[PDB]
């Protein structure tokens, strides 16, 4: 083929989250936040060409939710069965020292869709210009995430992407650093 | 002179199924209404060339609730039930119909308000024809 | 924690030389297994798993809904791949490329050469070794593409060598962004 | 132009 756009959503319970976004090639399009109920575009520069009613997302939404209730009773209340992700830390760009760059945190193929993700800079949390993507899906109907951490090249910091989820047996670290 | 072209029209005695044009399925059945409109008489032919193994099909109890239901509510339908024999009111498939009968015995529609097949004021009316063909 | 139950929903549009062929495949997921789909090429809902069986069945019995479906390819498909062709299909971003050794080694010593490419969109993309005018198909060691999440991609090719003096490595780049070849050259 | 959505159905009863 060559280009393939995809509606995705789901609701998960017991968290009673839920999601729907729009997929072109495997890049995020926009999604509708539930809280605030409105659409937000992966890049700002699409509101500008385009839009979508929100509200219509939160009506899918409702009809999963009850969806969800009805495929758990008939199939008998079996549960998920937990992936745990593949972490790995990159850069955005070839590093040089005291030239602003990017820590890509690339969290794939996990089930379900709840993590929580922790930056550490010499071990402390850092949220000073974090950003994240929503959960992107996947062929096999696991899940793809992102977190960004932009930062400062140096010799004296050391990085690290704390990954939680069920899947896992204890929180993993996925460490960064520069090496001269 | 008169010129005789006899058409003796029954059940289909073979499998099909168009999954990229059927109205509806349900059951082992596949339905199709008729998108040209006809006289009730018209549907025996118009069913059995609309499809192979496609024929004029009469609803029964257990099936015209769903046909009912996929029906707009100004459409009605012409369907396979007439009056002559087995019951007095019977079908290309056999068994005996409940009918609501005011009126003129020899044809019957179904509307979306309707429960049982209900005889008609005058066959001549136009409307899409109620066809079947069994699937697998 | 407690168990969990996930119940996904995806609509796909797949789109061949540009809109003239367009496959609608729409699927529910519950947790990791797909249950029922409908794929514009069938024309109707089909159980994929038992669990979908009663689904399959519900749906198929609706007109309305069949007719909505095998009219999506055109009211859904072609509409929204127009909605946003100008910044998807025709979105180009120009490709930055490096070319460094990873760890400074005397010459003669075996090294790793680094042609890095980043910030790229679309991901099709070909990366090669050039050694002296003669390209090096052997000892390319890549990390493939990879998407880093906000429509750019990026991919590092490595080339193994044992550097001479007087060698010229040259790392070319071809990409849609670009209409003749991107090359960086790197001197021993 | 508007981004069009799909609506989900209800499953089976």
């Amino acid at each position: 083929e060559e280009h393939v756009i995809i509606q995705a959503e789901f609701y998960l319970n017991p968290d009673q989250s839920g999601e729907f976004m729009f997929d072109f090639d495997g890049d995020e399009i926009f999604h509708v936040d539930m809280a605030k109920k409105e659409t937000v575009w992966r890049l700002e520069e699409f509101g500008r060409f385009a839009s979508f009613e929100a509200q219509g997302a939160l009506a899918n939404i409702a009809v999963d939710k009850a969806n969800l209730e009805i495929m758990t009773k008939r199939s008998n209340y079996t549960p998920i069965t937990n992936v745990p992700p593949e972490v790995t830390v990159l850069t955005n760009s070839p590093v040089e020292l005291r030239e602003p760059n990017v820590l890509i945190c690339f969290i794939d193929k996990f089930t379900p869709p709840v993590v929580n993700v922790t930056w550490l800079r010499n071990g402390k949390p850092v949220t000073t210009g974090v950003s994240e993507t929503v959960f992107l899906p996947r062929e096999d109907h696991l899940f793809r995430k992102f977190h960004y951490l932009p930062f400062l090249p140096s010799t004296e910091d050391v990085y690290d992407c704390r990954v939680e989820h069920w899947g896992l047996d204890e929180p993993l670290l996925k460490h960064w650093e520069f090496d001269a | 002179h008169t010129f005789q072209v006899p058409q003796n029209y029954t059940k289909a005695n073979c499998t099909y199924c168009n999954t990229r044009e059927y109205t509806f399925s349900y059951k082992g059945c596949c339905f199709y209404f008729t998108k040209k409109k006809h006289t009730w008489n018209g549907c025996f032919q118009a069913c059995a060339e609309l499809y192979p193994c496609t024929y004029f099909y009469g609803p029964t109890p257990d099936i015209l609730p769903v046909v009912t239901r996929n029906l707009n509510a100004i459409e009605s339908l012409w369907v396979g039930v007439y009056r002559v024999g087995e019951g007095n009111w019977t079908s290309l498939d056999g068994g005996t119909f409940k009918v609501y009968q005011i009126f003129g015995s020899h044809c019957t529609y179904v509307s979306k308000f309707s429960t049982v097949p209900v005889s008609h004021h005058e066959c001549s009316f136009l409307k899409p024809c109620l066809c079947v063909s069994q699937r697998s | 924690t407690r168990p969990r139950f996930l119940w996904q929903l995806k609509f796909e549009c797949h789109f061949f030389n540009g809109t003239e062929r367009v496959r609608l495949l729409e699927r529910c997921i519950y947790n990791q297994e797909e249950s029922v789909r409908f794929d514009s090429d069938v024309g109707e809902y089909r159980a994929v798993t038992e669990l979908g069986r009663p689904d399959a069945e519900y749906w198929n019995s609706q007109k309305d809904l069949l007719e909505q479906r095998r009219a999506a390819v055109d009211t859904y498909c072609r509409h929204n791949y127009g909605v946003g062709e100008s910044f998807t299909v025709q979105r180009r971003v120009e490709p930055k490329v490096t070319v460094y050794p990873s760890k400074t080694q005397p010459l003669q010593h075996h090294n790793l050469l680094v042609c890095s490419v980043s910030g790229f969109y679309p991901g099709s993309i070909e990366v090669r070794w050039f050694r002296n005018g003669q390209e090096e198909k052997a000892g390319v060691v890549s990390t493939g593409l990879i998407q880093n999440g906000d429509w750019t991609f990026q991919t590092l090719v490595m080339l193994e060598t044992v550097p001479r003096s007087g060698e010229v490595y040259t790392c070319q780049v071809e990409h849609p962004s670009v209409t003749s070849p991107l090359t960086v050259e790197w001197r021993a | 132009p508007k981004y069009v959505k799909q609506n989900t159905l209800k499953l089976a009863t």
